[PDB]
């Protein structure tokens, strides 16, 4: 409060720079957090025709999860407009040729279908591993929790933790094992 | 624990092991779980009571030795495979023979994966509105655990 | 271990975190206090401006000193003649805020209002569906209508 | 941190009678009430959750008394 | 929202019904005579 | 043990809703969606068809 | 530590009960950035004009052309092309030469 | 509805500050960068905070650093002087 | 085809469980109903639509009063799908001329002849 006019506007307005790591996570929950910040549904001033999207940058985009047996069952389709023309790919093909694909198709899904779907496109940079330029690094501004909790690996337990949980049988002195 | 030892002389040497913790909470269980009350509480995500039954090289010891009830241990086998599909057990890869390397291809994440991902087919024609075909997450053998969400959980995706 | 003990895994407690409430007997002192700091910022007069949430006609309002409302309906007020709103939902400043259930006491909040004019709306156009329309089976609907200016909240220090 | 279902269900057992409209003032305008009553909501879900695991007759919850009218 | 709620605890289930918010009357004069009684 | 079956399932049955109550009872006036038959065959007969495991 | 929400961000919450239990009163006072949570300001090299400038670097073919300059403007600004292309004259002419302002 | 300075010119808000917290016996203020969005894009956001004392009184938002610091000097003045937005509203009730 | 259908006596006679559920002495009957609308008309029978104006429940969520006698009972059995009973409630007594002009009819089903709109204290 106590501001002059424009410099008030200015401040509500701003754009802000967001931060995303994918490691392990599903592409269809990332894709939700992404979505919400490009449109801008994260602001108590938000109106279909005043532009209020934010940038989100995403990292480790190579490293992401599929539950199930969706690599191998996920196809997707194209057509090249030619007689002859439909190629159709599964997820694992498709992330092996491109490593940004899966997370950038499943963001565009979510978006409403119309013309500023393709502006917020514009906002979203995505990057295969945990490097980033120089100059984008200073823009940003917040970190993000992760959607899902990545569980632990047996040789991640710290020896207390297993001295911890009990014992359910003993084997028999007796057996090859 | 008994080793086989070639020394051609041959001879096997029995060891001691460590023994159960005393005191089950649950006694006159006749299952190992059911004497602790874990029978719908452990999923693939739980290594530390998954490792007990598992031998050296990843395979899934036999009733009689473990004790566990037909129900138990159809549960247990296959919560095995998924935390073996889902890396969480990297202390026990199979073994190779001789001259035997790991592929050396790029690893895809994955967690409760039902089926071996070798022999599944693509998806190739997808279904409209209300005749999708659906793709299977998760395990059958595991539909009666505890539930924590207002509706059960979606098997298929 | 004790009777009905599980294991830690992943499905044995519940994702939330279950909290602890504070004791009821120190919250009551506790509030006893709030309410006293309060009072004496009102005693004292330490506010600048107020806006309240009033309940007039069907509508509420969001309201502060100087500010302007429009009524669709006829009053029955002369213009120039001062009224007091009696339905107030909230009153707050810069650093307290009071909310009745539903309503606030009378002793506490006034609010005071003026009626500058009284008019009527721009023509509204309604023509229903129909087959064969037509451009001349339509109607106009006018309404009359009331602005109020905003004059004045006080609060007196009575919590 | 809270979801719309619980902020607006909760407002309503507390008394609490503004409506949408004038509620979207309060964020845009008045960011510290709106969190004061960001945490009224929170407790009074809070004090639910309380009543609803014990059982048997227990005090009511500070803010879960209902005032009468007649 | 808050029906079911409303009617357990004695009161309307919609919060336009009976009660003081909306029998009240809504405005005296500023002297202190009371107004009109509303139509509705 | 098919027809004793039968009869254990309709005893211990947890539903607190049955077709016959309904249909019979008129509750919802669904017997404007219903046949005649549905009374007498209670909803264990479709046509041809028998249900095995309709209470 | 009555207050169910953390106190460290917009304010602190402070909420009580009148002994008739007819009205709720709410303390609320700011919160203020701490000193060590501050930066220095970087006084060694400031208008927005001059930003631009050097964004808008004026290279090669002196004044380019309209589509390669429409390129340029649309990586700074992160949009479209689309967005920079003007309209006919029957757009131009139907637009308001006073809109209104509210305040 | 009208700001201060809106109505007085005031060119270089900071020299008249400074006088003014001399009279006072206060300390000049040092600035300080506290919040920071998008620094090395075409549309940045500075927030500056003048601290005193290690005691923060301003702050302001603004393109650049330099506009951002000027608007935290006239917030700073405005408090001093009691001509904030959310002052006491003028007084016609009097009848007298 | 589709014809008007006559309920089995069972369904009316009630159980020492429903008593208890509900709260109605099989002695000390109540006296006069509350009955509101609460579905549609449309789609209906056209022996259904005639009653529904029989009994005055044109509007719907607005309660009517009625005697709970055999006569008025045989023509809400043939509705009651629709509609909603209600026992009426007297708490402080019948209304007199003198309270007349002060009652109000709560949710509950009360009919208080003293409405003041203060807090009870
Ligand atoms: S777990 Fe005890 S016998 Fe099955």
């Amino acid at each position: 409060s106590s501001f002059s006019r424009a410099p008030q506007q200015w401040a509500t307005f701003a754009r802000m720079w967001y931060l995303l790591d994918g490691k392990m996570q599903p592409p269809g929950k990332l894709a939700v957090i992404a979505s919400n910040k490009l449109q801008g549904l994260n602001k108590p001033v938000y109106h279909q025709l005043s532009d209020c999207g934010d940038h989100v940058v995403i990292i480790n985009t190579r490293h992401i999860a599929f539950s199930g047996n969706k690599w191998e069952q996920k196809v997707y389709s194209s057509h090249t407009g030619y007689p002859g023309g439909f190629r159709q790919v599964t997820a694992a093909q498709l992330h092996r040729k491109d490593p940004v694909a899966i997370v950038k198709l499943a963001i565009y899904g979510m978006l409403p279908k119309n013309l500023h779907r393709r502006t917020m496109m514009q906002r979203l940079h995505l990057f295969p591993d945990e490097d980033i330029p120089e100059d984008i690094l200073k823009n940003l501004v917040e970190e993000l929790p992760q959607p899902r909790r990545v569980p632990k690996r047996l040789d991640e337990y710290t020896q207390e933790e297993i001295e911890a949980f009990p014992r359910v049988w003993t084997p028999p002195d007796d057996f090859r094992m | 624990l008994r080793e086989v030892v070639k020394i051609t002389v041959i001879e096997g040497r029995i060891t001691e092991t460590p023994k159960a913790t005393p005191d089950p909470p649950n006694p006159s269980g006749q299952c190992p779980i059911c004497r602790w009350n874990l029978k719908h509480k452990y999923t693939y995500e739980d290594v530390l009571l998954l490792s007990q039954f598992i031998r050296p090289y990843g395979g899934m010891l036999p009733r009689r030795v473990t004790g566990l009830c037909r129900e138990e241990h159809r549960k247990i086998e296959e919560c095995v495979k998924m935390a073996h599909r889902a890396g969480l057990l990297p202390n026990h890869r199979p073994q190779l023979p001789e001259g035997c390397l790991p592929k050396d291809k790029p690893k895809l994440n994955r967690y409760l994966t039902r089926w071996a991902p070798k022999s599944v087919k693509p998806i190739y024609k997808k279904g409209h509105r209300w005749n999708k075909v659906g793709m299977a997450v998760g395990s059958p053998l595991l539909k009666d655990n505890v539930c924590y969400s207002r509706r059960p959980l979606k098997m298929m995706h | 271990y004790p009777q009905g003990y599980v294991p830690k895994t992943s499905l044995s407690s519940p994702p939330w975190q279950e909290v602890v409430l504070p004791d009821p007997v120190e919250e009551t002192r506790h509030h006893a206090e709030v309410v006293k700091r309060v009072n004496e910022l009102i005693a004292t007069g330490q506010y600048g401006r107020l806006f309240a949430v009033v309940h007039f006609a069907s509508h509420q309002w969001k309201v502060t000193a100087e500010d302007l409302i429009l009524i669709e309906n006829e009053l029955d007020i002369k213009c120039g003649e001062r009224i007091r709103l009696e339905k107030v939902l909230l009153v707050g400043a810069d650093n307290f805020t009071l909310l009745g259930k539903p309503l606030l006491r009378k002793e506490l909040v006034r609010v005071e209002a003026t009626v500058i004019e009284k008019t009527e709306s721009w023509p509204k156009i309604n023509m229903k569906f129909r087959k064969r329309k037509n451009f001349r089976k339509k109607k106009i609907i006018v309404n009359p209508q009331t602005i109020l200016r905003i004059n004045t909240i006080e609060i007196a220090p009575r919590l | 941190g809270l979801k719309y279902p619980a902020f607006i269900v909760n407002l309503i057992k507390c008394q609490v009678e503004l409506n949408r409209k004038v509620l979207v003032d309060l964020a845009i305008y008045e960011p510290k009430t709106f969190k004061s009553l960001a945490a009224l909501a929170k407790r009074r879900q809070q004090e639910g959750f309380a009543a609803a695991l014990g059982d048997g007759k227990e005090p009511e919850g500070i803010f879960s008394r209902v005032v009468q009218y007649h | 929202a808050g029906g079911q709620w409303r009617l357990q605890q004695g009161l309307a289930a919609n919060p336009s019904g009976y009660g003081p918010l909306t029998e009240l009357p809504d405005w005296s004069f500023a002297d202190g005579r009371p107004a009109p009684p509303m139509k509705g | 043990r098919m027809h004793q079956n039968q009869r254990e399932r309709e005893l211990n049955n947890q539903n607190p809703w049955t077709f016959e109550h309904i249909a019979t009872a008129n509750m919802f006036g669904i017997r404007k969606f219903l046949s005649p038959y549905d009374l007498t065959q209670k909803g264990r007969y479709w046509g041809k068809f028998y249900m095995p495991k309709r209470v | 530590t009555y207050s169910s929400l953390p106190d460290d961000y917009n304010c602190q919450v402070d909420l009580a009960l009148t002994a008739d239990g007819r009205t709720i009163v709410c303390y609320h006072p700011s919160v203020d950035i701490p000193y060590e949570h501050t930066k220095p300001i970087p006084q060694p090299d400031e208008t927005h004009e001059q930003i631009l400038k050097a964004k808008l670097e004026v290279r090669k073919s002196k004044q380019l052309e309209q589509g390669p300059m429409i390129e340029q403007l649309s990586k700074v600004f992160y949009t479209t092309k689309h967005r920079w292309y003007p309209h006919g004259q029957y757009h131009n002419r139907r637009k308001k030469l006073n809109p209104p302002r509210d305040r | 509805g009208k700001e201060l300075f809106e109505m007085w010119t005031v060119v270089n808000p900071m020299g008249l500050l400074v006088e003014e917290l001399k009279k006072r016996n206060i300390s000049a203020p040092e600035s300080r960068l506290t919040r920071q969005s998008g620094s090395t894009t075409a549309l940045p956001l500075y927030f500056v905070g003048l601290y005193c004392d290690r005691k923060l009184i301003a702050e302001g938002p603004g393109e650049t650093v330099l506009v951002a610091e000027e608007e935290a000097a006239r917030v700073a003045l405005r408090k001093l002087y009691g001509f904030t937005e959310n002052r006491r509203p003028w007084d016609y009730s009097k009848p007298k | 085809k589709f014809t008007k259908s006559r309920i089995p006596d069972k369904v009316f006679q009630p159980k020492p469980e429903d008593h208890e559920k509900y709260g109605g002495d099989p002695q000390n009957p109540h006296k006069l109903h509350i009955v509101t609308r609460i579905r549609s008309t449309k789609r209906r029978p056209y022996w259904e639509k005639d009653t529904i104006k029989m009994l005055g429940l044109q509007k719907a969520h607005s309660p009517q009063i009625h005697k709970n006698i055999p006569s008025v009972n045989a023509k809400l059995k043939v509705v009651k799908h629709l509609i909603r009973i209600q026992p009426l409630k007297l708490p402080q007594g019948l209304p007199t001329e003198e309270t007349m002009s002060s009652t109000c009819l709560k949710s509950t089903g009360e009919l208080v002849v003293q409405w003041h709109l203060k807090p009870v204290e």
